[PDB]
């Protein structure tokens, strides 16, 4: 069966730093662009749209503009990983990563942003 | 027939993004019981 894994289901990150979080999906040799859909959420904010190689950044939600993107290098290797920099308070919640690649599935990952004194 | 319930949302997810269907309560519903 085709499944999505995290490597971890909670990042607790710093106000102000920089975040990677991460979602594994199985690649047999190299990766095939043109069978391959990401799409990174925010409790219904649009981050990422990649489609068969495809990116659109007039539907990256406004709140995410020069701070969210896909690691392209990750890809490769079945991570699609989402870095975020200059991580708001607003950045705290429930993210959701849904990849199709043969089969379709989608994780959570809880986000955390603490302000550490 | 759950991995085409599956395949079957991201289907209907991107005539969406053609023409608001949500995809994870879509994929939760072709594991549902
Ligand atoms: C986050 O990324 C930027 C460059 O994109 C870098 O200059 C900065 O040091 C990083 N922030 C932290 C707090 O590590
Ligand atoms: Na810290």
């Amino acid at each position: 069966a085709f499944t999505v894994t995290v490597p971890k289901d909670l990042y607790v990150v710093e106000y102000g730093s920089n975040m990677t979080i991460e979602c594994k999906f199985p690649v047999e040799k190299q990766l095939d662009l043109a069978a391959l859909i990401v799409y990174w959420e925010m409790e219904d904010k649009n981050i990422i749209q990649f489609v068969h190689g495809e990116e659109d950044l007039k539907v990256q939600h406004s709140s995410y503009r020069q701070r969210a993107r896909l690691l392209k290098d990750q890809l490769s290797l079945g991570n699609a990983a989402l870095q975020i920099t200059d991580v708001k308070l607003q950045d705290a919640g429930v993210y959701r990563c849904m990849i199709s690649y043969g089969g379709a599935d989608y994780k959570r990952i809880t986000v955390k942003v603490n302000a550490p004194y | 027939s759950e991995e085409d319930c599956k395949v079957h949302c991201v289907k209907e997810w991107m005539a969406g993004k053609a023409c608001k269907f949500d995809v994870f309560k879509c994929l939760d519903h072709c594991a549902a019981p």
